[PDB]
């Protein structure tokens, strides 16, 4: 039941990558900002906003797995689910299973 | 009191501890293999 | 002669605030400031009407341009368009002209007006575009203001036994089972954003039963819109739902 | 070492309003920092550290010769412990956890790609790339994000299309969780009398062989015919008796 | 009650960090 989700996700990722070229082109402008961007000194006050925001909201696995970190995390969560669901994580459940 | 939610709080904490017990023991085994040589 | 070079740094502060949307002056010498102690976007930044200089124009538009820039490049994380905008308007401030100081008041006002229109056009195209503000407000009214009575009837019929016991006895798994069963029974299972729905119990007191604590919560945290809606509004959305 | 940039930035705060002094300090900072930008550009574009002065923040460290054989077997610790971030030499731009992680992981992923497919550099792909022009540029975060996405794109396609990871997942499912229980059923049937005997009262070496006859049997294929990933992973597996019983090993991570 | 689990979590965070620092020390000394 848990493996069905991973199977579907990995199939979707395989199909997504099959049609995707290798290597991506990155372009940029002349960047004339100079002094309008240096912001030299100690620092700006924008540092507070970076800490204020949070990035704990990531879900829906849209278009499959897009980062290798999520690829590893999905399988780690799957293994943790297998251990927790089985009667081996608590002490009461493990003791009763061992006796049985 | 802390808000109750559909997701099991204690389950999440317990899974984190178990995953922290696997990393510790694997690291200990590797260090034992490293030290004895 | 001295006032030109003395005022150039002030115009540099204004340039950084207008173009990229950042505050440079560490000392109190500008009519825009921050509040680190505040815990909501709309009130971290405040204006100082007493410190507005006489030689500056369209100050109340400068403030909005800077605030919307901060919002775009730090909450919505739309760095691509912010960079494109930065290049476009740096090519006018520093290439067409030689800075804000080397600009007559008429052209400076015109430039600020153009920036204001462009910025608010893009802010609309995001917030009421990709975010779909109206649709989520409609869903707020649909769920918090009881409109989809079938879903709530399904919740009450399915949870008629769970809610009987005290609020401390109800656990997370029972709430999840109740919510999923009610979603399947009712017509919300075909709803576009059925995933966002989530139930909770607010105050698990011994003297409070399930009926007096259950509250349905519509999750919009995944969107930048959640930062606009301060907690006070959500609390007033949970009070009216309770009644 | 890299502390000079901190001194210049500290020095530049007092002359922030002086045009000529600020221009001179900015020019000096720009030329001085160019080497650091070269190191960072090579790290993010090719995943190679070059200058042996240990100046760069991403500290790749050499494995001692005494442990070479150990680290080759456990490559996970090689690729997770011997790359570090030297916090002393970081500028305030990089003083952010997520940016540090993105830089380190982009470089590691490109290094993995090069070491796996054997390419010395990414000339064959002939892609157009833009380098970081300066540390004071406003698009540093955007450039880092783009480089990280490129590295993920390449490594993802390597793993899925080239190394056939999706089939490795099914192979692991079969071998470990018995998604196909026929073979393990034959194994248990063949060695039922042995498995139920006490640990020490039976020869250990026999179970290995009686397992290999069931699982890692083979028929060879002619030269040039591609092996299947299942074919490669069949011969890797080894079943051995261990002293740590299930009920004892699981108690740690709580005859 | 769950305070106790959080306390144990942070204790194991420190222990893991110590083990990793031990690895780094050993490798530095062997080199």
């Amino acid at each position: 039941h848990n493996f069905e989700e991973i199977k579907n996700l990995i199939h979707t990722t395989a199909t997504n990558l099959a049609t995707s070229e290798l290597g991506s082109d990155i372009n940029d402008e002349g960047d004339n900002i100079f002094n309008g961007s240096l912001i030299r000194g100690t620092f700006n006050n924008n540092s507070i906003f970076d800490s204020k925001v949070h990035k704990h909201r990531t879900t829906t696995y849209v278009e499959g797995i897009s980062t290798v970190e999520q690829l590893i995390q999905k399988f780690l969560d799957y293994s943790s689910t297998l251990l927790n669901d089985s009667l081996l994580t608590r002490e009461e459940s493990l003791r009763q299973l061992r006796k049985m | 009191n802390i808000a109750t939610t559909t997701k099991s709080r204690e389950e999440e904490l317990n899974k984190r501890i178990v995953n922290y017990k696997i990393q510790l023991k694997l690291m200990k085994n590797f260090l034992q293999e490293l030290i004895d040589r | 002669t001295a006032f030109t070079e003395v005022v150039k740094p002030y115009y540099n502060i204004v340039e950084h605030w207008i173009v990229k949307g950042e505050l440079i002056d560490n000392n109190n010498e500008f009519f825009i400031i921050f509040d680190q102690e505040q815990n909501e976007f709309n009130s971290i930044i405040k204006l100082l009407p007493k410190k507005i200089p006489a030689f500056i124009k369209s100050s109340d538009k400068i403030f909005q341009i800077g605030k919307t820039l901060i919002f775009l490049n730090k909450y919505c994380r739309e760095l691509k368009w912010v960079n494109q905008y930065n290049v476009k308007y740096s090519a006018i401030l520093f290439n067409n002209h030689q800075g804000l100081a080397s600009m007559t008041t008429n052209e400076m006002i015109k430039l600020i007006d153009s920036q204001y229109n462009e910025i608010l056009t893009f802010l609309t195209q995001i917030i009421q575009g990709n975010n779909k503000l109206f649709t989520h407000v409609y869903n707020f009214k649909r769920f918090y203001f009881m409109e989809t009575n079938d879903f709530i009837d399904a919740i009450m019929v399915k949870g008629k036994d769970v809610f009987n016991e005290s609020s401390v006895n109800i656990s997370s798994t029972y709430l999840r089972k109740v919510l999923q069963d009610a979603i399947q029974i009712s017509s919300v299972k075909n709803f576009e954003y059925v995933d966002r729905l989530d139930s909770r119990v607010l105050n698990p007191q011994h003297g409070n039963l399930g009926w007096e604590s259950f509250t349905i919560e519509y999750k919009i945290d995944d969107l930048p819109m959640s930062y606009l809606f301060e907690g006070h509004q959500h609390l007033q959305y949970l009070k009216m739902f309770h009644f | 070492g890299g502390l000079l940039l901190q001194v210049i930035q500290e020095r530049m705060v007092y002359y922030k309003g002086d045009p000529t002094s600020l221009d001179f300090l900015t020019q000096l900072f720009d030329i001085v920092s160019s080497d650091y930008i070269g190191m960072l550009n090579q790290w993010l574009l090719e995943g190679v550290i070059n200058d042996p002065f240990d100046e760069f923040m991403i500290r790749e460290k050499r494995v001692p010769d005494s442990f070479m054989e150990i680290f080759q077997s456990k490559s996970e610790y090689y690729w997770n412990e011997l790359f570090l971030i030297k916090i002393d030499g970081l500028l305030n731009q990089f003083q952010n956890s997520t940016i540090q992680s993105k830089i380190l992981n982009t470089g590691k992923y490109l290094n993995i790609f090069k070491r796996c497919t054997g390419l010395h550099n990414f000339e064959s792909l002939k892609e157009k790339l833009t380098t970081i022009t300066s540390l004071a540029a406003p698009d540093l975060e955007l450039k880092i994000d783009e480089f990280y996405h490129r590295a993920n794109k390449m490594l993802m396609k390597l793993l899925f299309d080239g190394y056939n990871f999706p089939s490795v997942v099914n192979i692991f499912q079969r071998l470990f969780l018995f998604a196909d229980s026929f073979q393990i059923d034959n194994f248990i049937d063949s060695t039922f009398s042995e498995l139920k005997r006490g640990k020490l009262k039976i020869s250990v070496s026999r179970l290995q062989k009686q397992y290999d006859d069931i699982f890692k049997e083979k028929i060879e294929n002619k030269v040039g015919v591609r092996p299947s990933v299942y074919d490669v992973l069949k011969k890797n597996q080894k079943l051995s008796v261990t002293s740590e019983s299930l009920y004892k090993v699981v108690e740690e991570l709580m005859d």
